[PDB]
């Protein structure tokens, strides 16, 4: 069928461990989340311990909602793991945001492989605990996780130019250009001639062997050079999520499963909200509403987003491109009912029917009670 | 003289430094400009890592030349 059905089946098929503590404890410091998270997680031999409820504490902070802190960790660690400065991952192309494995990871850090297994474990923990990583990989990355082949067309979404350059060779006789089975790459103020095959420097690309040339260039760009890195990642990820189980998703569903944003930007949420039946940005009640949303924690904000939209996952690009059951339906707050009534929501229209409460405190209790009722 | 330090994100930095400066110094100069603790910096010139002790002229680094910055993973 569709995605929402698979996901339930998925979470359901995820075996809970009964030979493990009821929590996985982490004492971290934001200034060193990477090395702190790395040592703690890579310290445990049995990945099964990572299935336990995440109990994370930043800088000694205590009493905070576990889920809210976990959500922050997945955001903070993502920003570090996926920081190109470390040479583990890199941006797919100029002015592109998607992340790809840096083929030269071993030259930036000798410990890259274990860090790849680490990122894999974190990615796995994200999926297992129903959280998300902040960042998006190139499509071939997801395909490799599903163990799908990487063909020419896969190149288009990643390197439009390269794809076209190969398209030309595929549609023309390149013989006279005297191309050889090699490829140049510049790396740290140097150039490197790479053999696509044995004696590639000699073999000339013709009409009869250009098909083989294409295929090889694809593998060298996406698969071959990053072989050991992707394996380390998949080893870590599959320690939490069964490889066979995740095969039910395609590259697009898989991306949705593990990538996206956890909490919402209130300033963006606000700026793209529409008001009905007398309310406006400056209406006292609305000012109270946004003040309320402002002093809710991560967990509460999401529970509100879910109470009004039905879903708890934020649409990328912001609320400017929010969608309702039928067509783009902006987030709407409309005056309705009397202060005696609890707020009501129409998920289809992303609309909150908000009575004209007479104080901030009252608006807080009423709104919170309505949200808690449908829980 | 003027040298550059390209990062793995494509950002190019520009430093004002003397040929006598040690690699410890450039890492320091980089710290002030990009706010990065020098003990986390790896400098690459012509495919070679640069050691804190030696100077720029020890690696035959001259003006307009380009060094490469990589953040250090502490592994272990």
């Amino acid at each position: 069928r569709d995605y929402k059905r698979k996901y339930e089946f998925f979470r359901r098929k995820l075996k809970k461990q009964n030979d493990i503590p009821n929590k996985f404890e982490m004492k971290l410091r934001r200034a060193t989340v990477l090395e702190d998270s790395y040592r703690r997680i890579m310290g445990v031999k049995r990945a099964d311990f990572l299935k336990a409820r995440l109990w994370i504490e930043f800088d000694g902070e205590k009493g905070l909602d576990y889920g809210g802190v976990a959500r922050e960790w997945f955001f903070l660690i993502s920003k570090e793991m996926f920081n190109p400065y470390y040479g583990l991952f890199e941006y797919s192309a100029t002015d592109n945001y998607t992340l790809q494995i840096n083929p030269n990871s071993g030259l930036c850090n000798e410990d890259h492989l274990s860090y790849f297994k680490f990122i894999g474990r974190v990615a796995g923990m994200a999926v297992y605990h129903g959280k998300l990583l902040d960042g998006f990989f190139i499509r071939p990355f997801y395909k490799m996780m599903l163990h799908k082949p990487i063909t020419l067309h896969d190149m288009e979404s990643v390197d439009s130019e390269y794809y076209n350059s190969l398209r030309w060779i595929l549609e023309n006789d390149p013989t006279e250009l005297d191309l050889r089975f090699i490829i140049d790459e510049e790396l740290f103020g140097q150039t490197h001639q790479h053999e696509l095959k044995n004696g590639g420097s000699e073999i000339v690309v013709t009409n009869k062997n250009k098909k083989e040339y294409i295929y090889l260039v694809i593998q060298w760009r996406f698969v071959n050079r990053i072989q050991k890195q992707m394996a380390a990642f998949k080893e870590g990820f599959f320690e939490l999520i069964p490889q066979d189980l995740i095969k039910i998703f395609d590259e697009n569903e898989l991306e949705l499963l593990m990538c996206g944003l956890g909490d919402v930007d209130v300033n963006d949420w606000r700026e793209h909200t529409k008001y009905k039946n007398g309310y406006s940005a400056n209406h006292q009640v609305i000012q109270w509403f946004w003040k309320a949303v402002l002093m809710m924690d991560s967990e509460k904000r999401i529970r509100l987003l879910q109470f009004v939209t039905g879903t708890s996952r934020v649409p990328m690009n912001g609320f400017a491109e929010l969608y309702g059951s039928n067509g783009p339906q902006s987030f709407t707050v409309e005056q309705w009912g009397t202060p005696e009534k609890l707020p009501r929501a129409h998920t289809c229209f992303n609309r909150l029917d908000l009575p004209p409460y007479e104080s901030f405190e009252e608006l807080w209790d009423k709104l919170q009670m309505a949200i808690e009722n449908t829980q | 003289m003027q040298i550059f330090v390209k990062t793995l994100t494509g950002k190019t930095i520009t430093l004002e430094v003397e040929p006598s400066d040690t690699i410890e110094n450039v890492k320091a100069k980089i710290q002030d400009k990009e706010g990065i603790p020098p003990d986390q910096q790896r400098l690459i010139f012509a495919g070679k890592q640069l050691e804190d002790g030696r100077t720029l002229s020890d690696y035959n680094i001259q003006k307009e030349s380009t060094l490469h910055l990589v953040l250090r993973l502490r592994g272990g």
